[PDB]
């Protein structure tokens, strides 16, 4: 019934601030009001605020009162929420929902929800990443399979993408979540098992793309010797 | 104040068996307690309010029961887009969320692969030593990753991340980076990964002597 | 001069109960007869005065009151009544002189997906004196623990929304209601019916 979309991801420094957008694609919310909800990565659910468009009025939850802002334009059918003094723990991501009451209860619960919008806060800069390789060897292999790979370290901020071949090798890739490490910069690992009957014959190439920085790396990973 | 708890915290049931997760209340919330699934990726949506009516478009394997203090979801035959996070909400005396349960895939025991990578001279030449562990297609998730420095336990210099289940295997795959400094790279030459896991009946060593290939 | 009776019953849109409206009517002829020989209107009680009499007294001031409730909630805008409308929206007297006027409004107040422009007042730690209007918006206590002003367990927003949706009950949809009040003071009467002029 009720489509909502909202505005894209956000990188911002420390003490910034920012403006999320959501607006439903039907013209309309057909609620009693709107809620945006915050996960932080890993996290649970934290409700942050409603804003009851009929009256104007906006209730937010004690954890960010006098820092958030939830307005909402009735001739446009979007709602809007305004985080300020952002600090790093306001890394999450954001949803905006349609809220539901069932009388007498008090509380609502949401029952259609935006896609989401990332927001992630850090004073690091915009930096491409370093391409090393993690080398097959005889540590490396467990049978007739050895392992291999790249490590995609100190970039920011996410995410880079890495495919191995062009594209042409993809079973046996894992390409690990990043890590932040606390320079403020992440860091990745792809890896890849291969047959070891074949570190002389096939060439391995991991393909890096770090879109934020327009860097892209193309790593040759030989054996040890 | 009104406490939700999800039990257990990981559920592992194989595809196409019933599931049942559990959400407490701390005390009465009557009928207003709603479930969502949360998706890997996506935002979570409503699966069920009233305690027990489906929201619109949500299939029939979905079903909820309860009132009170004591709810359950059942999945009927788990699916493989089922396998997600599941959270239950009250909504009686405002809200509160329940911390979530993770219904994943069951599969049979698998040890891990275990690899170790030495620094790379390139990184070495920067100025930073990365050691790498890598524990490769293992189930279940529980592994343990120890780091020896010639014999001296690291603790707080190293970081690891683990992958989603494997899309055709179900499994999980894990890595571990070691820091250190070239300087102490350099002082030290036994660099050791010991892995414990479920399926290993000992914990295994992957370990090489820095300079030695 | 004619009594501008449509402004109040053929009104474009009606207020919200909790914040019901109140036009002043004076200095002017009214026909009560077009009201009580209409039928378009499901109740039509009087109280304090005989309906038959209207078109031929005189009154000092004549206050319209609207606003929109549900169908179960009619009953309520009567003296003597209690329930969440008669004790925390809008609230007759005991000794009450003048007419309850209401009639089903589900085409006009209505809206696929719920029309949340109609609130009520929910709660409130005291019952409302007869005529009065309470606008507020403040968190409500349900505990012994200060709300900080902040929404949350315990800490209930007071209004809520009748979401009139086309397809609920009779009971759950929209009425249209119209109270009027015959006020006689020691001033001249200024609202006559048409024999009375
Ligand atoms: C309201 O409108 C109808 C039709 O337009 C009319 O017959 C009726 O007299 C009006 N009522 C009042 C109180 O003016």
């Amino acid at each position: 019934e009720v489509q909502l979309v909202q505005s894209g991801a956000e990188v911002k420094k420390p003490g910034s601030s920012v403006k999320v957008s959501c607006k439903a694609s039907g013209g309309t919310f057909s609620s009693f009001s709107i809620s945006w909800v915050r996960q932080a990565p890993g996290q649970g659910l934290e409700w942050m605020g409603r804003i009851i468009p009929v009256l104007g009025i906006a209730n937010y939850a004690q954890e960010v009162q006098g820092r958030v802002t939830i307005t909402a334009d009735k001739s446009t059918s979007t709602a809007y929420m305004e985080l300020s003094s952002l600090r790093s723990e306001d890394t999450a991501v954001y949803f905006c929902t349609t809220d539901r009451f069932v009388e007498p209860a008090t509380g609502p619960f949401f029952d259609y929800w935006g896609q989401g919008t990332l927001v992630t806060v850090s004073s690091a800069s915009t930096k491409g990443p370093s391409v090393f390789p993690l080398a097959p060897s005889s540590k490396s292999t467990s049978g007739g399979t050895a392992a291999l790979g790249c490590l995609v370290k100190d970039y920011f901020p996410e995410p880079v993408t890495v495919s191995w071949n062009s594209g042409a090798l993809t079973s046996g890739v894992h390409t690990f979540p990043a890590v932040l490490q606390s320079s403020g910069l992440y860091s990745l690992s792809s890896v890849v098992t291969v047959p070891s009957s074949s570190l002389g014959t096939q060439t391995y190439i991991c393909n890096v793309n770090h879109k934020p920085s327009n860097t892209k790396v193309d790593k040759k990973v030989e054996p040890k010797s | 104040e009104i406490v939700m708890t999800q039990s257990p915290a990981t559920l592992s049931v194989s595809p196409g068996e019933r599931a049942t997760l559990s959400c407490r209340a701390s005390q009465s919330v009557s009928s207003n307690l709603a479930w969502y699934q949360q998706k890997p990726g996506q935002a979570p949506r409503l699966l069920i309010y009233g305690a027990s009516t489906r929201a619109t478009g949500i299939p029939a394997r979905f079903s909820g029961s309860g009132s009170g203090t004591e709810f359950t979801l059942t999945i009927s035959s788990l699916q493989s887009e089922d396998f997600a996070v599941y959270y239950c909400q009250q909504y009686s005396n405002w809200l509160t969320f329940g911390g979530g349960t993770k219904v994943e895939i069951k599969r049979t025991v698998a040890a891990p692969s275990v690899f170790i990578f030495p620094p790379s001279d390139e990184q070495l030449k920067s100025g930073t030593a990365s050691v790498v562990c890598l524990l490769n297609n293992f189930y279940p998730r529980e592994a343990k990753v120890q780091w020896k420095v010639d014999n001296a336990l690291q603790s707080g210099n190293s970081q690891e991340s683990v992958t989603e289940q494997d899309s055709k295997d179900s499994t999980y795959s894990l890595s571990s980076t070691l820091t250190l400094s070239k300087a102490d790279y350099e002082k030290h030459k036994v660099y050791a990964c010991e892995v414990t896991h479920q399926g290993l009946s000992s914990p295994v060593t992957k370990s090489f002597n820095r300079g030695e290939c | 001069n004619l009594c501008p009776f449509g402004e109040v019953f053929n009104a474009t849109r009606f207020a919200s109960v909790y914040a019901w409206n109140r036009k002043r009517i004076s200095n002017c002829v009214a026909d009560y007869s077009v009201l009580y020989n209409s039928a378009s209107f499901s109740t039509f009680k009087c109280y304090g005065v005989s309906p038959t009499k209207l078109n031929d007294l005189c009154f000092t001031n004549v206050y319209a009151d609207s606003f929109v409730i549900r169908g179960d909630e009619v009953r309520q805008i009567a003296p003597g009544q209690t329930g969440k409308i008669a004790d925390y929206n809008y609230k007759l007297p005991d000794d009450f002189t003048g007419c309850v006027i209401a009639w089903n409004s589900n085409n006009l107040d209505s809206k696929v997906g719920g029309n949340y422009n109609y609130l009520y007042r929910l709660f409130r730690k005291s019952n409302l004196k007869p005529f009065e209007r309470d606008i507020s918006t403040e968190i409500y206590q349900a505990g012994s623990t200060p709300c900080n002003g902040v929404e949350g367990f315990n800490c209930y927003f007071p209004l809520q929304s009748y979401g009139f949706q086309p397809t609920n009950g009779v009971g759950y949809q929209p009425y249209r209601v119209v109270v009027l009040s015959f006020e006689l003071l020691h001033a001249p009467a200024t609202v006559c019916g048409p024999k009375k002029s």
